[PDB]
């Protein structure tokens, strides 16, 4: 490809899906780099926790 | 009789629910013949421990919140001299109130006190609304004894009143020397003369 200055140039990568019965998306969420801390609440619905979950 | 020395007075203050009366029964004599809480406010509960080879009583009297009784608490507080602020990890929004109660404890209490904070309910550590370093240092910039009490196990609540008690002691505690009398003689047949 080339872009010179400004010019966007919109890459068209394809891939395939994932298959819902081959990944488990819904395991520990969002781990933390390092383990322990303060063990606070997540003060948010378990709702919300899912969606947060899938779309990290 | 009764032949203890000093008698200090200690309020326990917070919010409604923070399980401060559950509290206090666990670790010191109660149920003596109080006619109960709420009737009057404020229900009295009594420790006497010794401290330096003098005999100290303890009266706690956990105050109640009712709003109700907001303007008779005011004057509860008045010759207050130990202090113990109780919040729980569980619930959140006593935090937030903790040092406004800090705020009005400091007013119209004695000219100085010594303020305990003590975390209830640790039990629920999982559940833990308020992070316990951040209570520790908030505790740091004020003087302030601090405790996390499991509510399960009382060493913890009875380590704490013990210090609680030594450092508002040797805060009053008023020099004494002796009392020994030992000093006899003179035992005569007096050829007086005026």
């Amino acid at each position: 490809y080339h872009v010179e200055a400004s010019h966007t140039s919109r890459i068209i990568v394809p891939i395939k899906k994932i298959d819902y019965k081959k990944y488990n998306f819904e395991n520990t969420p969002i781990p933390r780099i390092y383990p322990g801390r303060q063990f606070i609440q997540s003060g948010l619905n378990e709702e919300q926790t899912i969606e947060m979950r899938q779309k990290f | 009789g009764y032949d203890y020395d000093y008698l200090f007075k200690i309020v326990l203050i917070g919010d409604s629910g923070v399980g401060k009366s559950n509290l206090l029964s666990r670790f010191t004599t109660d149920e003596f013949n109080i006619e109960s809480k709420s009737t009057i406010g404020v229900e009295f509960a009594t420790r006497t421990i010794e401290v330096e080879n003098k005999k100290i009583k303890a009266q706690i009297w956990d105050t109640a919140g009712q709003e109700r009784y907001r303007a008779i608490t005011s004057a509860y507080y008045r010759g207050a001299v130990g202090a113990l602020i109780v919040y729980d990890i569980s619930k959140s929004s006593s935090y937030e109130n903790c040092n406004h109660w800090l705020t009005e404890l400091r007013e119209n209490a004695d000219d100085n006190v010594a303020v305990g904070l003590i975390g209830n309910k640790s039990d629920l550590a999982h559940l833990r609304a308020v992070p316990t370093d951040e209570a520790k240092n908030f505790a740091m910039e004020n003087q302030m004894l601090f405790t996390e009490t499991s509510a399960l196990n009382s060493d913890n609540v009875d380590k704490a009143f013990r210090e609680l008690i030594v450092a508002i002691f040797q805060m009053v505690s008023k020099h004494q020397v002796d009392l020994s009398g030992s000093g006899t003689n003179n035992m005569g047949s007096n050829g007086a003369p005026k």
